[PDB]
């Protein structure tokens, strides 16, 4: 569960219960990291 | 020339570059079907589900 | 089929539950229809 | 008037050009959901049921 | 043509009159009670916002 | 203003992302004068109310 | 946003000509002269570079 | 309720809004599920509570928690005799404390129309009535706001946070209110760093008399260096401070 800060782009593991916030930046906009699962694209 | 047969078309076709636009209206955004769907509880009549 | 006395509302009918249903909102909090609220007012005054 | 499929304000598009990205576009739909704690009894949270 | 400014100025006077009316009402209650009133508390900030 | 109450400049993108209103605080200098029919006048000014 | 790989009309490769095309223009070539230097004879392919807008350049001005 | 399958868990279907036997296919209930609606796919106090919260700009969720607390204590009525503005201020303080962004009573009396004494009285009364509790305030709670109300940088803010946390750790300030320790630590980190602030401004912001800032600054005055962050830039030597 890695969230990327919108300000400094820091990857920080955030639990569901704890508040959503950059650990060092303090920014309050967080983006989920891209899924590790593999998705196939046909180059069509 | 005709693509299917390769024969010259008798009329000469006006052809050249023109600026075209794709509009927001797509058919997928519009196609929709209803067949024994989720009626309303109060009115007992069709509604979106 | 009709009498002048019948025009006076001596006994008030109560619409079925189908006519006025119990809507569900914000979970299990049953949202009574407007008719039920008026019916609740009617019965309260009627009992009083 | 190639094959009658452009009649009445219709258009015949090149499939090969479409295959090459001709008028290809992206559609972005954004969905917003907020969790509200209003009401002591009810407290909605984000988690997979 | 009423642009954003003049349109906004139309709202502000109505909303500012309510603000001035509100402080008059708030102050009148305390003055009649015999106690001076706090200006910060008399102003309702939500009226303009 | 954050939950803790710490003010911070609001960028237009953050307002767009967090569904905020791009609003600027408004302050007014208020001068209050009180007369108590005792040949004394007290004039107190609340700067930036 | 970025130069298409193929000309839409004929499928000729165009994705390796945008940088050369910009270089030729910097060399004081006229737009038509640059296209001829790049081997774009059919006006369908000349259309590809003559009408291209390279938005990917400004999209890179935003930090990831 | 499949007639063939007594006690069968019918599966809800969104195609038509009907419940089907999990292993028969028989549709029990024609279109009864109501798919669209189901799956997403006293006063003058709430006015007063919002009036107060706007003066502090605290977010609406705190105001919702405040209104919930007010409704609850207006049902208990174990403090019916108290003024409604007093109950509102105490609820606002309890909500601010519960959310984890606590303010001081002086930061609620500054907004409400009642004295801090009544706020504290009704606060204790409400905690007694609701049979709830609130976690004890720490010094790191008043720092994101005190250092931001002051024009201090984020560096000085984390500095004062570290100083105060270590000072309450090392027992330099026994039994003194966290707000005074916070003000003292902020004064230390401010006089040490580039932007200096006097005792007066910090007293105004924190709501602490400058005498208390002095008293709890002399308690952390001798242990200044080992409280500061190790990696800390400044333009006034931490070895010389008033
Ligand atoms: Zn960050
Ligand atoms: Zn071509
Ligand atoms: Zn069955």
């Amino acid at each position: 569960m890695i969230y990327i800060c919108g300000e400094c782009h820091t990857e920080n593991e955030i639990k569901s219960r704890d508040p959503i916030r950059c650990r060092e930046c303090g920014y309050r906009i967080m983006y989920k990291k891209r899924t590790k699962r593999l998705v196939v694209f046909d180059a069509r | 020339y005709n693509g299917f047969t390769g024969r010259k078309i008798t009329s000469q076709i006006f052809i050249g570059p023109t600026y075209y636009q794709r509009l927001k209206h797509m058919v997928d955004d519009k196609i929709h079907s209803r067949a024994r769907g989720p009626i309303q509880i109060l009115n007992r009549q069709p509604m979106e589900g | 089929y009709a009498r002048p006395e019948w025009m006076i509302v001596t006994v008030l009918p109560v619409p079925p539950l189908s006519v006025r249903p119990a809507v569900v909102m914000q979970g299990s909090a049953r949202n009574q229809d407007d008719l039920t609220h008026k019916l609740a007012d009617i019965v309260k005054i009627n009992n009083q | 008037s190639y094959t009658g499929y452009n009649q009445e304000d219709s258009v015949i598009m090149n499939r090969s050009a479409v295959d090459r990205g001709f008028f290809r576009s992206v559609f972005y739909r954004s969905y917003k959901e907020q969790e509200s704690k209003k009401g002591f009894d009810q407290e909605e949270v984000f988690e997979k049921p | 043509l009423d642009l954003a400014g003049p349109l906004l100025a139309f709202l502000f006077r109505g909303m500012f009159k309510n603000l001035l009316k509100e402080v008059r009402i708030y102050a009148q209650k305390f003055i009649d009670r015999g106690k001076d009133f706090n200006l910060e508390l008399a102003i309702k900030t939500r009226i303009i916002s | 203003w954050e939950r803790d109450g710490a003010p911070s400049p609001m960028m237009p993108n953050e307002a767009r992302l967090r569904n905020l209103t791009y609003s600027a605080p408004l302050y007014v200098d208020i001068t209050k004068t009180v007369i108590k029919e005792g040949e004394e006048q007290l004039q107190t000014q609340h700067q930036k109310t | 946003m970025i130069i298409p790989v193929r000309c839409f009309t004929c499928g000729k490769i165009v994705g390796n000509k945008w940088e050369a095309y910009l270089g030729l223009l910097q060399a004081e070539y006229t737009e038509g002269d640059a296209l001829d230097a790049l081997g774009l004879k059919r006006y369908c392919c000349r259309r590809m570079l003559l009408a291209h807008v390279d938005l990917i350049e400004k999209l890179l001005n935003y930090a990831p | 309720t499949c007639p063939n399958h007594p006690d069968a868990i019918l599966v809800e279907d969104y195609r038509a809004g009907d419940m089907i036997c999990p292993e028969c296919g028989l549709v029990v209930g024609d279109r009864v599920i109501d798919v669209g609606s189901e799956w997403r796919t006293m006063m003058n106090a709430f006015k007063e509570i919002t009036t107060m919260a706007d003066r502090i700009n605290l977010p609406r969720n705190i105001v919702d928690r405040t209104n919930n607390l007010f409704k609850q204590v207006y049902e208990q009525k174990s403090l019916k005799g108290r003024a409604n503005d007093a109950i509102a201020s105490a609820c606002l303080y309890i909500a601010c404390r519960q959310e984890g962004v606590p303010r001081t009573f002086k930061e609620i009396c500054a907004v409400s129309r009642i004295s801090k004494k009544e706020i504290g009285r009704c606060f204790k009364l409400i905690l007694k009535a609701l049979e709830t509790s609130v976690d004890l305030i720490t010094t790191g709670d008043f720092m994101s706001r005190f250092c931001s109300n002051l024009c201090l940088p984020k560096q000085v803010q984390m500095a004062a946070t570290h100083i105060a946390r270590k000072a309450v750790e090392l027992d330099l300030v026994p039994g003194r209110s966290p707000i005074s320790v916070a003000a003292a630590a902020i004064y230390m980190a401010s006089q040490a760093s580039a932007e200096k602030r006097t005792q007066k401004e910090i007293g105004d912001i924190a709501g602490v008399a400058d005498v208390t800032i002095r008293q709890s600054y002399r308690l952390i005055y001798p242990r200044a260096p080992d409280l500061f962050p190790t990696d800390f830039k400044f333009d006034t030597p931490v070895d010389k401070l008033p």
